[PDB]
């Protein structure tokens, strides 16, 4: 299993190798994924608008 | 209220009842498998595997049971024609009863998951709403499917722990379940090589296991999460339907064109074996090889097996049936009793004549006899037309070699016309008509019915995939559009279409 | 827990839909009866 | 290496360097050149 | 002549969806009637 | 929401709804794998179509022997 | 020598034109000659490494072209015969020399150039084409080092062009380099089996 | 800080040089991703297996037990597949490495040095300078024998003759 305390902030990109770059490309050291989407992605909009009634009508 | 076509959307955000309805569907499918197997066992006749095999009797799930090992029955018979003293539990009846019991267990599980829908597992620890972590669920399921595929291909197909799969020869004479060693070269991509099945399942199981590890380990990118709407389960439905109808097209093609996974001793011959004269060429080659050994025509044609001559017949062509000619193939031309032998047609001068075979396109074909050059020397008039090359005029005589009528020569015109009509269809056979009251119109094999059903199902699931992709990518405007559309639809109002920040 | 499921929704079918469904099923039966029988 | 396999590899190379590379390169150049003011 | 067990096909395939639609309509009408 | 033994066992396997990798993540390598899969499907399709003939690969019923 | 009159801003090939913006006369061999705009979309580290590697491989190739046509090691001339150029490749593949060479050179490339490629593209201090291979301490002086760099680059260009020329010479006539230069007329050509 | 062994490559960030044989050689960079302690455990165990295997090849070529039949070492493998001695050998290797799994788990937890089973029955290494020298010698011999065992097996596979037999009459093909 890949090591702990690995992140793409302390690891110098200038010292990258084949395996290290392949690990970065395959989503390794993803400790920055604490962000969530924060979008409902099932929210159907319900902002109905009422048309004003005219005198003709 | 909900319309009738949206009644199942109540389990869209209810994971427990989604699992419950999936369990109910699985129970229904397993119960159909069991009941279909029981019915087919009730209507199957295992007495003559040569001239009345399972594809002549309309067996649909029996070929799939016999494809990967299950060939014996508790009645003491096998589909290969042999006798089994000790059948074991995994016979056709054992598989059917196992499917029935599995259906019952899945039904009870569906009941439990419908009643106990509010499990704490289905609720997000961060928000508390009922949610499913679909990427990690996909990782788990991909890992499970990789393990299952690798196990199937490494133990079941190879015979390391399992029966193997059905392997036949090039002409469907001697087929049985054998262990299959995988082929890791380019010959594993030969679709008629059964070693490709084992090698494919091993390699794909390994790759799926690795990909499942990756998908459990790694979260999706934010761009792909927003683009594919991975928080919505309808994108999973859309992509699954897409993959399912892709697979249905693949199986439709491999069933119609034939492969090692669709042997002709279980699903019957293909139409391209009749179009190319496959069995006819093989039979002619064998007869020529026997004639080169000093034998006469009777001994050469008597050496041809009845199975091989039965394959060279247009009533076994899957492209000769009808959409509403329901039932087994024996409900059509009848139940085959014996091979009458190869007819050779000779005129008054002794020149041999061959009746031109009926193509698969033609419901009716005119009976014409050609010589070795290809010139019409005799024929049958349409129904009552005045004739020039009729059978009565040329004096065509037919002599049969091999089969039941071996050595007999028929010289009377009605019999010669009857046998020319029969030889138009390929090899002349004897059919039984009073057992099932066969009407006399050709019917399709399980190969053709499978191809029809699955081609139509794939075509309809293409529409289903389009519908669910549309409902996924357009979830926000499901009930209609608002007043924010009028500014976007003005031509040239924005530089980029649909982007409010690119206003001119 | 075992009780009020929040996803319970009523199902409707107005008379227009009923008549359309009846017409569809009866016309389909009229169309396919000749082919099922033969 | 059959003639059909060589033709398949050459078809992949020709497809790349005739369709994919030129269209993608022109798309990249025109997208970098003709940009959108997001002010 | 005419194949049997097609009467079952025609009549059941006519009845069952008709049954489903009639049940839906009556259920909806009674829910509307109790809504009042 | 009732808590069960199996539910508590499987809870960490369903606990990261909405958790995403920032940016483009692994999309380029995903596209590379998709390109390889497209090439593989093309190869096997042209083999099954007999538009791609390979040595010792006879797409025929007669190859069964 | 790096003087500003053989490379840099001063001298400028295809005169009367403008130098590319990326080609700022900093690297070795910059004479302002980049038509077709290859310096705008391509990384100069990758291109410089490719040029150096191609030039060195072509130097070794051309020296092999010259030497193989004049002297052959004992043992190979009995296995291969008088074959050379485009025939030595196809016989050496079936013999075992070419497969061994491919394996060893590929292993050397995998364990040397690929990590070097990654590091020099990610921003290491290693210049493209620099492996630090300096036995006998040749070119320890920086001015001599720049002279050697420019000479290596120009001779690599010459070697690439010469290797292409000799390959086409054998593909047309069917003779090796010294045999082609001593048999100038285009008549009496042998069979050039590819 | 470039690598001491490879002058054009940077020194790997996880190879500080405290380990035995740590010269900075890691082009592909397996130490950047996987744990260095587990990698050194695997390296040392591969090397110990290879050293025992090379010594075994030499001894088996020069002397076979009289109650065993006389043959080459490589094709004896199938003979002991059939006979059952190889099953015993792998059985006891598996029995030792069942506890090897626990040792590896303790290595993961960081309560054990890499390749350190504390197996010094004769008390050869007790001084720290001698211990470091022995560690360096052990890792160098492990690497050399890891190469050498594959050399022996492949030379027997291509020449159909053993090691000292091939050194007897050097047949080239
Ligand atoms: C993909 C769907 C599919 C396909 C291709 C076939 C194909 C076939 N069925 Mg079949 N069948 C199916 C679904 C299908 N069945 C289902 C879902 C049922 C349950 C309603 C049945 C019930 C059924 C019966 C009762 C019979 C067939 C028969 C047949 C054969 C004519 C043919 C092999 C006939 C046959 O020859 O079987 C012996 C027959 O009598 N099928
Ligand atoms: C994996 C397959 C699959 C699944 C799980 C779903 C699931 C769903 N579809 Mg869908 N669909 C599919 C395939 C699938 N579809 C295909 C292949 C098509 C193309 C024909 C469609 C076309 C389609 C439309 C046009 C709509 C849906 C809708 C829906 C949703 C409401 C459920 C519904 O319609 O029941 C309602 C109950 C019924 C339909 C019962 C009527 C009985 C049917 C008409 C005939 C009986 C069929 C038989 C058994 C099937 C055999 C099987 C082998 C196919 C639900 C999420 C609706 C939606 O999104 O609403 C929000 C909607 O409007 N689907
Ligand atoms: C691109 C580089 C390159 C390549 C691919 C080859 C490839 C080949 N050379 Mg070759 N060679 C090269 C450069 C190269 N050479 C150089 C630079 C020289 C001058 C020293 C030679 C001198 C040479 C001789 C004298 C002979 C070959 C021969 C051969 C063939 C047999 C393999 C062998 O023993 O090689 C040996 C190659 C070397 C020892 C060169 C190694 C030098 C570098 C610096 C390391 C093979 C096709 C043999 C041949 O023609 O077969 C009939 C042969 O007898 N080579
Ligand atoms: C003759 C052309 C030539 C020239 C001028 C150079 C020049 C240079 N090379 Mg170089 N190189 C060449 C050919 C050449 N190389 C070839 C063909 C190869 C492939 C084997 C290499 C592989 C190579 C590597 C791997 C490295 C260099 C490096 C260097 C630099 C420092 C070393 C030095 O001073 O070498 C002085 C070189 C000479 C005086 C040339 C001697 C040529 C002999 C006499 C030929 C032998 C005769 C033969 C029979 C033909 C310097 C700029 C190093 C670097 O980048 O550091 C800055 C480095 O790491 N080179
Ligand atoms: C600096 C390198 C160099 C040198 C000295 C030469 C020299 C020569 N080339 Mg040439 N050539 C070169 C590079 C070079 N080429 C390159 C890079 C290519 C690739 C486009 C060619 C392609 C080429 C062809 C196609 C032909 C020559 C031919 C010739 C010869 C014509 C005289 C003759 O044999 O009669 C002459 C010796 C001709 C030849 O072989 O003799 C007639 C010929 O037909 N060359
Ligand atoms: C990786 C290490 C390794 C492995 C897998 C084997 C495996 C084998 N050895 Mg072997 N051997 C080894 C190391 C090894 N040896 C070493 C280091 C020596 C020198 C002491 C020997 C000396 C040796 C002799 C003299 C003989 C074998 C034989 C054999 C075979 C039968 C087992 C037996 O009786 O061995 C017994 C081996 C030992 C007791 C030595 C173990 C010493 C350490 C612990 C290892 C078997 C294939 C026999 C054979 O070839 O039968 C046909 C045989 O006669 N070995
Ligand atoms: C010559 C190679 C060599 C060397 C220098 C070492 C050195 C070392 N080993 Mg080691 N080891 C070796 C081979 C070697 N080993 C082999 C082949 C195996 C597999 C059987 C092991 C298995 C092993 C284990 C399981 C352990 C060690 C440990 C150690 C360290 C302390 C023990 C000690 O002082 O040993 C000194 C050893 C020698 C001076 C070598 C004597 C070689 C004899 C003379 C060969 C016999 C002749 C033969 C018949 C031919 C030390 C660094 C321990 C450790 O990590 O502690 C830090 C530990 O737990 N080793
Ligand atoms: C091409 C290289 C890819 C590359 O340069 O990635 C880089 C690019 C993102 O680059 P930026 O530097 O804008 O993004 C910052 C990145 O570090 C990710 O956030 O990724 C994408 O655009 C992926 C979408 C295209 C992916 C589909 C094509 C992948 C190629 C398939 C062959
Ligand atoms: C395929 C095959 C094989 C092979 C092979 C081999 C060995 C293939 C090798 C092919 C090579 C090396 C081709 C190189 C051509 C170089 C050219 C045209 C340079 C042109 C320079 C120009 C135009 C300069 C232009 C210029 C520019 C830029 C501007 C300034 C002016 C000027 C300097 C004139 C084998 C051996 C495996 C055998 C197999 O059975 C068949
Ligand atoms: C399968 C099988 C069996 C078997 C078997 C077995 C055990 C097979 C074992 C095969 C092995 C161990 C092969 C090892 C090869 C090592 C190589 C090529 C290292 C090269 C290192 C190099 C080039 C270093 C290069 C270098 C580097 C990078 C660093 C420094 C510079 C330089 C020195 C140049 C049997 C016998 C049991 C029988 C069974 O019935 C079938
Ligand atoms: C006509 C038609 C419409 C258009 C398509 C198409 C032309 C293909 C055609 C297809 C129609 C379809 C979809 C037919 C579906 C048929 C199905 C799902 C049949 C399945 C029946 C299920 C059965 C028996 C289940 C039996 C299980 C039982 C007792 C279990 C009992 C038990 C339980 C409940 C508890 C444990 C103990 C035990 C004994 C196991």
């Amino acid at each position: 299993k890949p090591r702990a305390d690995l992140d793409r902030a302390m690891m110098d990109p200038a010292r990258d190798t084949v395996v290290s770059s392949l690990y970065k490309s395959l989503g390794g050291a993803l400790d920055k994924t604490a962000v969530y989407d924060e979008e409902d992605q099932l929210l159907i909009l319900s902002d109905m608008e009422t048309f004003p009634e005219t005198e003709l009508g | 209220g909900l319309p009738w076509y949206r009644v199942h959307t109540v389990v869209l955000n209810d994971p427990g009842r989604l699992i419950a309805v999936h369990l109910m569907h699985t129970a229904l499918v397993a119960g159909w498998a069991g009941s279909m197997a029981l019915y087919e066992l009730a209507v199957f006749d295992p007495s003559d595997p040569v001239l009345n095999p399972m594809w002549r009797q309309g067996m649909f799930v029996m070929p799939f049971m016999a494809r990967i090992g299950v060939t014996d029955s508790w009645g003491g018979w096998s589909v290969t024609g042999e006798s089994v003293a000790n059948p074991g539990f995994w016979s056709f009846e054992g598989v059917a009863l196992a499917h029935i019991g599995l259906s019952g267990l899945l039904f009870l599980a569906a009941v439990w998951h419908w009643v106990y829908w509010d499990l704490e597992l289905f609720r997000d620890p961060r928000t508390g709403n009922p949610a499913l972590d679909l990427p990690k669920i996909f990782g788990i399921h991909l890992l499970l499917s990789g393990v299952l595929c690798f196990g199937f291909g490494a133990f079941h197909v190879t015979g390391a722990w399992g029966p193997g799969i059905w392997v036949s020869d090039a002409y469907g004479i001697t087929g049985k379940v054998q262990p299959v060693a995988p082929a890791w070269g380019a010959e594993g991509f030969n679709p008629f090589n059964p070693s490709g099945v084992a090698s494919h399942h091993i390699a794909a199981g390994i790759l799926g296991f690795l990909a499942g590890i990756f998908h459990i380990a790694v979260r999706p990118p934010q761009r792909l999460y927003r683009a594919l709407r991975m928080g919505n389960i309808e994108t999973v439905l859309s992509s699954s339907i897409a993959a399912v109808f892709w697979s249905a097209f693949i199986t439709t093609g491999t069933m119609w064109y034939g492969s090692a996974t669709t042997p002709i001793e279980l699903f019957g011959p293909t139409r391209y074996q009749w179009d190319s004269g496959y069995f006819q060429q093989e039979i002619e080659r064998r007869v020529e090889n026997s004639l080169n050994e000093g034998l006469n025509l009777s001994e050469a044609w008597s050496r041809i097996p009845d199975k091989l001559a039965f394959y060279d017949y247009i009533g076994n062509n899957p492209a000769k049936g009808g959409l509403f000619r329901a039932g087994p193939m024996n409900k059509g031309d009848g139940i085959a009793e014996a091979w009458l032998g190869h007819p050779i047609f000779q005129d008054k001068e002794g020149k041999e004549l061959t009746v031109r075979r009926m193509p698969a396109f033609f419901e009716t074909f005119p009976v014409i006899l050609v010589d070795k050059d290809g010139i019409i020397r005799a024929d049958i008039p349409f129904r009552r037309a005045e004739s020039k090359y009729s059978i009565e005029q040329v004096g065509v005589t037919v002599s049969f070699y091999g089969g039941k009528l071996n050595g007999q020569v028929f010289k009377d015109a009605p019999t010669v016309k009857k046998y020319a009509r029969k030889a138009q269809l390929g090899e002349v056979l004897e059919f039984d008509r009073t057992t099932l009251e066969s009407d006399g119109v050709f019917r399709s094999s399980p190969r053709g019915w499978y191809t029809f059903g699955h081609a139509n199902f794939a075509l309809l699931f293409f529409l289903g995939h389009l519908w669910h992709g549309s409902r996924t990518l357009f979830r926000d405007v499901f009930s209609g559009i608002g007043a924010e559309v009028t500014e976007q639809v003005e031509f040239g109002a924005f530089q980029k279409l649909g982007d409010r920040s690119t206003k001119k | 827990m075992s009780g009020p499921n929040p996803n319970k929704q009523p199902v409707e079918l107005n008379r227009t839909s009923l008549f359309w469904g009846l017409l569809l099923i009866f016309v389909l039966a009229v169309l396919f009866s000749s082919y099922f029988f033969n | 290496m059959t003639p059909s396999l060589s033709a398949f590899i050459n078809s992949l190379l020709l497809g790349l360097f005739v369709v994919v590379i030129p269209i993608g390169a022109a798309l990249f150049l025109v997208s970098q050149s003709d940009r959108v003011t997001r002010t | 002549n005419v194949s049997v067990a097609a009467y079952l096909a025609v009549l059941l395939g006519t009845f069952i969806p008709v049954v489903f639609l009639l049940t839906l309509y009556i259920q909806s009408e009674s829910r509307k009637a109790a809504e009042t | 929401a009732l808590r069960t033994r199996l539910g508590e066992l499987l809870r960490p396997l369903n606990s990261e709804y909405g958790k995403v990798a920032p940016g483009w993540g692994t999309t380029p390598i995903m596209g590379f794998v998709m390109l390889l899969f497209f090439l593989f499907l093309l190869i096997i399709l042209q083999i099954y179509n007999s538009s791609l003939i390979i040595e010792n690969v006879d797409v025929d019923w007669a190859s069964l022997g | 020598y790096k003087d500003g009159i053989i490379q840099g801003l001063g001298v400028e090939a295809i005169p009367g034109a403008g130098r590319p913006a990326n080609l700022d006369g900093t690297l070795v061999g910059d004479v302002g000659f980049d038509p077709l705009g290859f310096s705008n979309w391509l990384d100069l580290r990758w291109a410089r490494e490719a040029e150096i590697k191609h030039g060195r491989v072509a130097m070794l190739a051309a020296t092999g072209m010259i030497v193989q046509d004049a002297y052959k090691f004992p043992g190979f001339e009995g296995e291969f015969g008088g074959a050379a150029m485009m025939k030595l490749h196809n016989l050496a593949v079936e013999q075992g020399a070419m497969q061994q060479l491919l394996l060893w050179l590929g292993l050397l490339e995998i364990i040397s150039g690929v990590p070097a490629i990654i590091q020099t593209l990610n921003g290491s201090e290693r210049q493209p084409g620099d492996f630090g291979f300096d036995p006998l301490n040749c070119g320890a002086n920086p001015d001599t080092l720049a002279r050697r760099q420019l000479t290596e680059l120009k001779n690599g260009r010459l070697a690439m062009i010469a290797v292409g020329g000799m390959v086409h010479h054998y593909l047309l006539v069917g003779r090796g380099p010294i045999e082609f230069i001593t048999n100038i007329p285009n008549f009496k050509n042998p069979l050039p089996p590819f | 800080d470039f690598s001491a062994a490879v002058p054009f490559l940077k020194r790997p960030s996880n190879l500080d040089g405290t380990l035995a044989g740590d010269v900075g050689f890691d082009p592909l960079g397996f130490s950047d991703v996987f744990d260095l302690r587990v990698l050194r455990e695997a390296e040392l165990k591969h090397g110990r297996f290879a050293m025992l295997a090379v010594l075994g090849f030499l001894v088996q070529e020069v002397y076979t037990f009289p109650f065993f039949p006389k043959m080459a070492p490589v094709d004896a493998h199938d003979y002991f597949v059939t006979q059952g001695g190889g099953s015993q050998i792998i059985f006891w290797i598996s029995f030792v490495e069942i506890f090897g799994v626990v040792a590896l788990f303790e290595l993961i937890q960081g309560k054990r040095d890499a390749g350190d089973f504390a197996f010094d029955p004769l008390g050869l290494g007790k001084d720290e300078a001698t211990l470091a020298r022995y560690k360096v010698a052990e890792i160098k011999h492990a690497r050399l024998a890891m190469i050498a065992i594959g050399g022996f097996i492949h030379q027997f596979w291509v020449t159909k003759q053993t090691v000292l037999e091939q050194l007897g009459n050097f047949q080239s093909l």
